[PDB]
């Protein structure tokens, strides 16, 4: 029941690392060279951090300050960039009317460590979630039926099967193999993430994509 | 830079709803003028147009009598919510007019992680929807309350956050 | 106990099966009930409440 | 006084590389919306309180005032117009003035505009 | 992204992926009037070597061109995107010398424009609509019959 | 009652913190040093530099330089919107060669700003500062190249604008080439007119083998000195023919001149000092019986050659290293541009002699002021070491005095900026703060100076360490630089003494930056305490050591944006250094003295001095600042009562009976309360409203000009003609405000009346004119109302006419006139908070003093500040401050807990207990036992074990109360909290930041002339700028009609935000627009470069926006 | 009138420049210095670009919207509404024809 | 906010043919002064004041309790728009 446990569990405030430095050790420390320091900052905030630690510390902590405002920086950039390429592209035709389709796969192969696994859940929904079955599709004694669109449950089904090992591929309409003029089309495109919904037609997803992209520019360091 | 617009210092909406946001008092009357200027001219007091805005410009004579006309023009309207930096379209959201007491603009708890807001001192615009058509996009398509899950993700955005998490497992 | 993960699936199964304004009711509801009873609860921070293993 | 020099209005403001100095100036040559529409209620509102009047009074006021050529017609051209002497014209419009006088007394409609 | 833990869709990623390689590098024009390396648009060529197998002519070979997002939108066919972008003189140069006539069809150069934005309300597919109430329905219903009569 | 805690005591007070400013522009002067005895560096450098010249047959020469007395003082140029200067009068004496004529005369130069006693001057009656600026030092260096992994390429340099930069590099032919001023060529072309050859270049040279081949090239080596002198002349400057008395002279005054090459007494020094060598000169080069010889290129090659070989004490230097970094001071910059202007005023001497009549001119008709006027001016001005001192408090200018600038011109900018200048290098240890610095784009650049940390003549900034000889400490304190400490090795401050000599065998020591365990035996110095690791401000940080760097940071940045209040008190857990920084700050009155106060009240604070004197101190009340913050000193003294030396007399804005006051001590209950304090936002209880807490006091000033226009003179009166008569009230006589009117927005300051350009009424304009038959007159109404959102009370008054004594306005206005305006700001919703921790927050909603989570006692907590700030920001400084807050509220005493060396979690925790004892002890005193509701909260932090069970109430409140924790009542239930929750006292921060400054809202206002978009911020009433992203945003979700909205008629559609207003005035929706009209300027700019622009239609067909306009 | 569908850009022909001239600007001057009256052939003229003033001429001899584009016979000033001047060209004729820079210094230069 | 907000987004494909329904639907009812409205009485949406309870003056609102009735229709084509608007004035002055 102590407050920072909860507060990390429920997912609250903090994470495992920040209360490793407010409970345990604030551990080893990186001199801006970039080569870890040999000795580490021992006690933790409470216990209160020597002068030398702390100065340690700062080189670290600056170094990863300046990287965060340049980050801001480049990401303003690359947003801009993708929204210039990507603005064309907008729901038009219900319908393109293309038989194309790419193939997404639920088994990634991790090398030299051998054998195929299975995709974890957070990427199979990630490609999956929202698309319009290009093909038929038969699995566990059910079938899925040609132009679905997926839901959540129907993904998480997929991955079901997918273990069954009835389909290692998932045939799917997308944008890539869309054949629509100047922009993109319904069921090639698939739901409205917003409105968990087949998408509607006018909504300029270029636009949508290049911020949904921009947006997370800033949190990428590690 | 636009017409019809203002920005202020943001402040947590604990009692407020989703499709509301606290927008102040004199914000409101600046930024509703015209509309104001027309249900002065409807109401009674002033005999026009050029009554009413010599009577808002001069002495800050403010009555109750403007006050519930400026609810009378803000009933069912909505206006839109801006955070820089503006990276998701969740940048920007419609809320309602609320006349509150203080100069700052009373925001939702759930739409913040949305904004990417915190109250430091962080600051939010305000822009009004003129035009009916413009309005209706504004209060179908562009409200808070009916933008959920993230567009990008597909995983719901507007979320219980910090101290409700706390209660909510407590 | 609920938590991050489990109101958000929460939160979206009712968007997907109840609707969007019943959601939104939803919503308001948690964020109401999460605040007082976060009061209620008097959950604090002292200095101590950052307990050291015994192992360190 | 004529010695100095203009400014350029590209002139760098502040530490900010945002901002000139000529994009600070503001526009009194261009009408406001609400200085056009003052001008409008203005125009109308006189107008209905000119209806009020005699046909032959408010055509010679709006002869004398611009609000049809938008020229001066003085005292013997609104005469010869309309035929008679220019004494009657000037008799006729300040009686115009002081019906106006009451009319405005009353609705002080008209009463603003006075700056 | 998955590294960083930040999760998003596929589609945008693709979107854009599709934008880059959107480009194509002739090689041996035909009976076109294009010429070797020329390069120009996907479904432009596609449809002109339609055409050509429709006229019996010899089709375009071509190959795959894949640039840069910054190329990509810089060489779009909309001159004002391009300006708006950046390289302003470069483009314009290109443009005004060619004489290219921009349709609009982009968002952003409707931006510039001041013209309602071809997306959204603004799209060409629902803003026809028309919204009409039970009586003046049928007022205007007698409208057509009553036209015959005169 | 006040404790002082920690067991390190330091032996060395602070040095003078204004001291790097005051002392280095006192080198810079030297004013009282009689012209004789005057030391030949800074300014009389400029004068020894640029003297004597000539050029028939003119020889000049200076002799001395004078400072004038300041012809207005300190206040004067302040409130006359005059630079703080005294005329600068060289007395130079001129000589004929030839004639042997020697008339001397004294001459002008120009006018010299001074600095104040605080360390900042005063340019154009505004307080501005000049930031120190940090460089590499001068000298030469060596380090690898970027294109090649197996060389090292060398640097040599002097100090800016005193000549070019200098690189040998080895390309790779095997060749070596030299870079001055962006070209190639080789060494040996160079080595030329220095006396070398094939022989005396390849005689020692070769202890190498490979490398002495690469340098020989036959052709020149058979071209001798003015040959190839003539070669490299047309080499590095193909503009002019190669003349080869040019080549002399140009490649004279590029190298061999002393003056226009100079490099650092530092550079010099060290170079000398490291390629193992000596110099005669600051030159490169020397010019001797008509023949150049060499100086440094020798053994700077030599050291070149020998290091790149590999042979050993031949190394790279450190670049980031403080020990090849120096701090340009304020000193140094202002002698530099002063001989610069020097150098041009040389130019306009030497463009007079060859002119009018030769046989007779005085200096004073062969000198002028402007040039040094101007490059002082411009110095002072424009500069952006030069910028706006920072008054918002007396901490703020001592800081802002105290920063440091990597930017500015000569340094570097944000572009060329990585992680190289930005980072912390070992060296910054003592002498540059590791955590202070903005967190903007400018994080690493601009920092601050350590505390101990202080700057010799060189520049270079060196810091005390503590001489210890076996074991045994000396009190001898050494300042020692970046080098000097690289040295030795170095102990810590808090490495354990018993009683002046070392303890413990293991002995916490450094080698260059790099933490070693160590005997006692081998430490030759040690810290003289940690406040020397870190600057001002982030010493003002209780318990710095559970803080994280990032929210320190925070917190001195913030104790900078600190508002005055007037009930502002000191903090009660203080590290100690608030004394010192109200005393430098100079902010207060002390005793000059031994002596008594004969008198007090608010204006003077007379004093009788034991020597005899009566000295009055008078006291400045309520002056505004550069911010708005008031400044005011509050007298505390009886009369009557001797005061000793030093000693205090009257307080400053931000002090309390000589103690740094910046926010006050407020009652924080830490706990979530109805998601009002959700995301950092902080409920305030209503009672601080009640006792004036948090009020500050801020005056804003507002001018006004009465010009005179071709049209016709500007005047201030109290006539207006359409003024009515209740709008005239406070005016009384010529039309400005009394003293003490409140004024409300639209209010009028002072009237002015300006000829209206004249022109004709519109026909019903003058229809209504008839209408009213009110004369329609003359003269139209230019007044100063104050601004929207501002208003206050009316202090000051100044006028300033022309015709006047005192006073020279510029030509074309008639009188200035100002209006001083203060206003009373009580704490608002919206307003900012913080702590010194790094906590920010905004005020959300104040709460009214009924329902409070309050004591058994009843007494209310203050703030309740939200938990969930802590645990992600990791701060837990602010926990032990509001530990510590309770004890001492309950004890009633204050606390010294000094930064590395503090309070310990058991010396709390005692207090804590007796604080505990007293407060229960009187509880049970008045009669009371333990209440119910507190057995109930004991009762359930039992079950989740915060307290041992089978012990009574007593004890169990006991342990609670401890840790900090108190049972606190729900005063909107009177149910108490289901756990306990800490409470005490912190020490909190009303800043800058106000809703009252920063709420606006625009609907139709000026607009543009170029393009018709409104103006920008909110003293030019403008509106918000929609920005690129935002119009993404509105694709993104497919509103048309609001992009359209937002791209035409509500931002610069003339006709259509025309038609617009119009319609919502009539009760109309508004139509539909047509052209935002900054497009059409677009198409005739287009048109300019003439690129013709069609607007075509459906059918490829002209459509002309232009309607009837420029269809021609 | 008609919709706006489509616009394009090209390079405009020395006669095209000329048909867009109102006149040519001779003198290189602003304004006078005292009157601040746009000078006779100056860059800010009325005589080409227009009126400073809504219908009202240099001269002021054609006062009204009674008038309406017609030249006034000393001024030369067009009656007229005075927004034309932010329209309304002007043009310099050359006595050496000189080339555009931009054809000349574009990366893959045009001319070249 | 706008109760039944699910079922307009059911009573159409694609969103932005609903906010183009509204919008002109909300036109014609500020044009004609809530006289053309299909509305009855006790539909109307009223504006709570203590002067007394009004007609909502937003049209918005209006459209959309009158879309969510259904006795409105919809489409493409559907009506001349010269005689829509002309006979849509001759209804109502
Ligand atoms: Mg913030
Ligand atoms: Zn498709
Ligand atoms: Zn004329």
């Amino acid at each position: 029941f102590n407050p920072l446990y909860v507060m990390a569990q429920s997912g609250a405030r903090g994470n495992p690392q920040q209360i490793r430095q407010l409970c345990g050790m604030r551990g080893l420390m990186q001199k801006p060279s970039g080569e870890t320091f040999e000795v580490p900052v021992r006690s933790s905030f409470r216990e209160g951090l020597t002068v030398l630690e702390y100065f340690i510390s700062s080189h670290g902590a600056r170094k990863g300050g300046a990287d965060t405002a340049l980050r801001t920086a480049d990401s303003g950039y690359l947003t801009r960039k993708l929204v210039d390429v990507a603005h064309e592209i907008v729901v038009r035709e219900a319908d393109c009317g293309t038989t194309n389709y790419i193939s997404v796969p639920l088994f990634q192969m991790d090398e030299v460590t051998r054998t195929l696994r299975l995709r974890k859940r957070s990427d199979i929904e990630s490609g999956l979630y929202g698309r319009v079955l290009a093909r038929e599709v038969e699995a566990l004694g059910r079938r899925l039926e040609e132009g679905r669109y997926l839901s959540l449950e129907d993904v998480h089904f997929l991955i079901k099967a997918a273990e069954a090992g009835e389909v290692r591929e998932v045939p799917v309409r997308s944008p890539l193999t869309c054949q629509t003029r100047y922009g993109v089309c319904q069921k090639c495109y698939g739901y409205d993430l917003s409105m968990a919904r087949p998408v509607s037609i006018g909504e300029a997803v270029g636009v949508v994509a290049a911020e949904s992209i921009g947006e997370p520019g800033t949190q990428l360091t590690m | 830079r636009v017409d019809y617009s203002g920005r202020s210092v943001i402040v947590v909406g604990p009692q407020l709803k989703l499709h509301q946001c606290g927008l102040p008092k004199r914000m409101a009357l600046e930024l509703f003028k015209p509309f104001l200027l027309k249900k002065m001219e409807e109401k009674a007091f002033a005999p026009n147009v050029k009554a009413a805005r010599r009577m808002l410009e001069r002495q800050r004579d403010i009555k109750d009598e403007v006050w519930d006309a400026l609810e009378e023009v803000i009933h069912g309207k909505v206006v839109l919510l801006n955070r820089a930096p503006t990276l998701h379209r969740l940048g920007i959201q419609a809320f309602q007019p609320v006349l509150v007491e203080g100069q700052s603009i009373q925001l939702h708890p759930l739409v913040c992680e949305a904004f990417n807001a915190d109250f430091d001192g962080d600051q939010m615009a305000v822009h009004v929807p003129l035009s009916s058509f413009a309005q209706a996009e504004a209060r179908i398509q562009m409200l808070s309350a009916h933008n959920l899950l993230s567009p990008a993700s597909g995983e719901p955005l507007a979320k219980p956050s910090r101290d409700i998490i706390l209660g909510l497992y407590y | 106990p609920q938590e991050k993960n489990s109101l958000k699936d929460l939160v979206y199964q009712a968007f997907l099966r109840l609707g969007m304004e019943k959601t939104a009711r939803l919503l308001d509801a948690l964020k109401y009930y999460g605040f007082t009873l976060s009061t209620t609860s008097g959950i604090t921070i002292g200095i101590d409440d950052a307990v050291i293993p015994e192992e360190k | 006084k004529i010695a100095q020099e203009p400014v350029s209005l590209e002139t760098p403001i502040g530490d900010e590389k945002d901002s000139f100095y000529g994009d600070f100036i503001p526009d009194e040559n261009l009408p406001s919306p609400v200085e056009a529409a003052a001008q409008s209620l203005l125009s109308e509102e006189l107008e209905k309180a000119l209806s009020k009047l005699s046909e032959r009074e408010a055509m010679v006021l709006k002869l004398r005032k611009g609000l049809i050529d938008g020229r001066e017609h003085t005292l013997e051209e609104v005469g010869a117009y309309f035929g008679v002497t220019r004494e009657r014209i000037r008799q006729i419009e300040n009686k115009a003035l002081r019906k106006l006088k009451y009319h405005e007394s009353r609705t002080r409609k008209l009463r603003d505009f006075l700056e | 992204y998955r590294a960083q833990g930040v999760k998003l869709h596929d589609k945008h990623i693709e979107i854009v992926v599709r934008q880059m390689l959107k480009y194509v590098e002739v090689t041996d024009p035909g009976d076109s009037r294009l010429l070797e390396g020329q390069v120009l648009e996907k479904w432009d060529v596609e449809a002109l070597n339609e055409r050509l197998i429709a006229e019996g002519k010899v089709p375009v070979a071509w190959k795959p061109l894949l640039m840069g997002v910054t190329k990509s939108a810089l060489s779009t066919k909309s001159w004002l995107s391009a300006a708006s972008f950046q390289n302003t003189t470069h483009v314009l140069t290109e443009a005004a010398i060619a004489g290219k006539k921009d349709e609009l069809i982009g968002l952003k150069e409707n931006v510039i424009l001041g013209r309602l934005i071809p997306a959204g309300t603004g799209s060409d597919f629902v803003r026809f609509t028309q919204v009409v109430d039970q009586r003046t329905l049928k007022a205007i219903e007698e409208a057509r019959k009553e036209a015959v009569e005169a | 009652e006040i404790k002082r805690f920690g067991r390190i005591r330091e032996v060395i007070p602070l040095p003078p913190l204004t001291e790097i400013q005051v002392e280095s522009y006192k080198k810079a002067l030297q004013a009282d040093v009689p012209p004789e005895k005057r030391e030949n560096v800074g300014i009389q450098a400029a004068f020894k530099e640029t003297f004597p010249i000539e050029e028939g047959g003119l020889v000049l020469d200076f002799l001395e330089y004078r400072i004038g007395d300041p012809p207005f003082s300190q206040d004067e140029c302040r409130e006359k919107d005059l630079t703080y200067q005294a005329p600068l009068y060289a007395r130079l004496q001129l000589i004929h060669k030839d004639t042997g004529l020697i008339k001397e005369d004294e001459v002008f130069l120009g006018h010299l700003p001074l600095m104040t006693e605080d360390g900042s001057f005063i340019i154009n009656g505004a307080d501005r500062v000049i930031v120190s600026q940090i460089h590499r030092s001068p000298g030469v260096y060596f380090t690898p190249d970027p294109a090649r992994p197996g060389r090292y390429i060398a640097s040599i340099i002097p100090l800016p604008k005193r000549g070019p930069w200098i690189d040998l590099e080895v390309e790779a032919s095997g060749v070596v080439t030299m870079k001055v001023n962006k070209r190639k060529f080789p060494l040996v072309l160079l080595l030329r007119v220095l006396g070398y050859d094939q022989e005396t270049l390849v005689r020692e040279l070769s202890a190498y083998g490979d490398l002495v081949q690469g340098l020989l090239d036959e052709a020149v080596l058979a071209m001798r000195p003015e040959e190839a002198m003539v070669r490299l002349f047309t080499l590095l400057r193909p503009g002019d023919p190669p003349k080869k008395d040019k080549a002399l002279a140009y490649l004279f005054g590029l190298l061999a001149d002393p003056k226009r090459y100079d490099l650092g007494e530092a550079g010099r020094y060290k170079a000398e000092e490291k390629l193992g060598v000596g110099l005669s000169g600051r030159t490169l080069v020397r010019f001797e019986d008509g023949e150049f010889k060499d100086e440094v290129f020798l053994p700077t090659l030599r050291y070149l050659f020998a290091l790149t070989a590999g042979v050993p004490g031949h190394e790279v230097d450190d670049i980031d290293h403080l020990g090849n970094r120096r701090i340009r001071t304020v000193g140094e910059l202002m002698a530099d541009q002063f001989r610069v202007g020097l150098a041009r005023l040389a130019r306009g001497v030497r463009e007079r002699m060859v002119m009018g009549s030769p046989d007779t001119l005085t200096p004073a008709k062969l000198v002028n002021s402007r040039p040094l006027e101007a490059a002082l001016r411009e110095f002072f001005s424009r500069s952006q070491l030069s910028q706006f001192k920072d008054e918002t408090n007396p901490l703020s200018s001592l800081r802002h005095k105290r920063r440091i600038s990597a930017l500015g011109p000569g340094g570097l900018t944000r572009e060329r900026a990585g992680f190289d200048v930005r980072d912390v290098h070992r060296t910054h240890y003592g002498r540059i703060c590791p955590v202070e610095t903005p967190e903007g784009a400018n994080i690493g650049l601009i920092t601050s100076l350590a505390a101990y940390a202080r700057v010799d003549a060189l520049g270079f900034i060196r810091t005390p360490y503590r001489r210890v000889k076996n074991g045994v400490v000396t009190e001898e304190v050494v300042y020692m630089t970046a080098s000097e400490e690289d040295r030795y090795t170095i102990a810590q401050a808090n490495t354990p003494l018993e009683g002046d000599r070392i303890a413990t065998d293991r002995v916490v020591a450094r080698r260059r930056g790099e933490p070693v365990i160590v005997a006692p035996e081998e430490v030759e110095f040690m810290d003289v305490s940690p406040k020397q690791v870190f600057s001002l401000n982030t010493n003002l940080i209780p318990f710095l050591e559970h803080d994280d760097a990032n929210r320190a940071l925070m917190g001195s940045n913030m104790q900078t944006q600190a508002v005055p209040l007037i009930r502002a008190q000191a903090p009660v857990v203080m590290t100690g250094l608030e004394e010192r920084v109200v005393r430098d700050s100079l902010a207060a009155l002390y005793a000059e003295e031994d002596g008594e106060v004969v008198k007090v009240d608010g204006t003077r604070i007379a004093v009788r001095y034991e020597d005899g004197r009566l000295v009055e101190h008078p006291l400045r009340r309520y002056a505004r600042s550069n911010q708005g913050t008031a400044f005011d000193q509050r007298p505390r003294v009886r009369v009557g009562q001797r005061v000793k030396k030093g000693d205090l007399l009257a307080d400053g804005p931000a002090s309390e009976e000589g103690f740094l006051a910046l926010g006050q001590n407020v009652l924080v209950a830490i706990m979530p309360f109805d998601g009002y304090n959700f995301e950092d936002a902080i409920v305030i209880s209503e009672e601080l409203l009640k006792r004036d807490f948090y009020t500050s006091i801020h005056i804003e000033r507002y001018e006004i000009e009465a010009r005179d226009t071709k049209l016709g003179p500007e005047r201030i009166t109290r006539d207006i003609p359409h003024l009515s008569e209740a709008a005239l009230r406070d005016l009384d006589e010529e039309g400005i405000v009394r003293i003490g009117a409140e004024v409300k927005p639209g209010d009028i300051l002072v009237g002015r009346t300006s000829f209206k350009g004249e022109q004709e009424p519109s026909p019903e304009e003058r229809l209504l004119r008839s209408i009213f038959g009110e004369k329609a007159r003359d003269v139209k109404d230019t007044s100063l109302r104050v601004p929207p959102g501002e208003g206050g009370i009316v202090v000051g008054r100044l006028r300033l006419r022309r015709g006047d004594p005192g006073v020279e306005l510029k030509p074309g206005v008639r009188e200035v006139v100002r209006v001083f305006v203060a206003q009373k700001r009580k704490l608002q919703v919206g307003d900012k908070l913080a702590n010194r921790h790094g906590n920010k927050g905004v005020v959300a909603k104040i709460l009214p003093v009924e329902d409070m989570p309050h004591l058994p006692d009843g007494t209310p907590v203050d703030v309740i500040l939200n938990p969930l700030g802590v645990p992600s920001r990791m701060n837990l400084g602010q926990i032990l401050e509001t530990h510590l807050g309770l004890a001492g509220y309950f004890l009633g005493q204050r606390y010294i807990s000094p930064v590395f060396d503090g309070a310990t979690e058991p010396e709390i925790k005692e207090l804590l207990a007796e604080a505990f004892n007293l407060y229960f002890g009187k509880r049970q005193g008045e009669g009371f036992g333990v209440d119910k509701r507190e057995k109930e909260v004991l009762a359930r932090a039992e079950k989740l074990g915060l307290v041992s069970p089978g012990k009574s109430p007593e004890e169990q409140l006991k342990e609670l109360f401890d840790l900090g924790k108190v049972v606190l009542y729900d005063g909107r239930t009177g149910e108490p909290f289901e756990g306990p929750i800490v409470v005490g006292q912190m020490f909190i921060m009303k800043l800058y930041h106000m809703v009252e400054d920063k709420m606006h809202a625009r609907s139709t206002g000026p607009y543009s002339l170029i393009t018709q978009q409104p103006l920008g911020g909110k003293a030019q009433f403008g509106g918000q700028r929609f920005g690129e992203m935002e119009v993404w945003a509105l694709e993104a979700y497919g509103a048309a009609h609001t992009l359209q909205e937002m791209l035409t008629i509500k931002s610069d559609d003339i006709e259509g935000r025309n038609a617009a207003y119009q319609a919502i005035i009539k009760g109309e929706d508004v139509p539909e627009p047509s052209v935002p009209e900054s497009f059409r300027v677009l198409v005739k700019e287009l048109q300019a470069l003439a690129l013709d622009v069609q607007t075509l239609d459906e059918k490829d067909n002209p459509v002309d926006i232009f309607e009837g306009l420029a269809s021609k | 009138k008609k919709e706006v569908r489509k616009v394009r850009i090209a390079l405009a022909s020395p006669e095209k420049i000329r048909s867009w001239s109102y006149g040519e600007v001779e003198k290189p001057e602003t304004i006078n210095y005292r009157t601040l009256k746009p000078e006779r052939d100056g860059l800010f003229d009325e005589r080409i670009f227009g009126p400073i003033k809504d219908y009202e001429c240099a001269c002021g001899k054609y006062k009204r919207q009674r008038f309406e584009g017609k030249v006034c016979e000393r001024c030369g000033v067009e009656v007229t509404r005075s927004i034309v001047r932010r329209y309304r060209m002007g043009h310099i004729e050359l006595a050496t024809p000189a080339a555009h820079i931009w054809f000349v210094k574009d990366v893959p230069s045009k001319i070249g | 906010a706008e109760p039944g907000i699910d079922k307009l987004f059911g009573m159409v494909d694609s969103k932005y043919r609903l906010t183009v329904v509204v919008a002109k639907r909300a036109q014609q009812l500020l044009r004609h002064r809530f006289k053309n409205t299909v509305l009855e009485p006790e539909e109307r949406p009223k504006m709570r004041t203590l002067e007394g309870l009004y007609d909502d003056p937003n049209a918005v609102t209006w459209a959309m309790k009158e879309l969510l009735t259904g006795r409105l229709f919809f489409g493409e084509n559907l009506v001349p728009e010269d005689r829509l608007q002309k006979e849509m004035e001759r209804l109502y002055p």
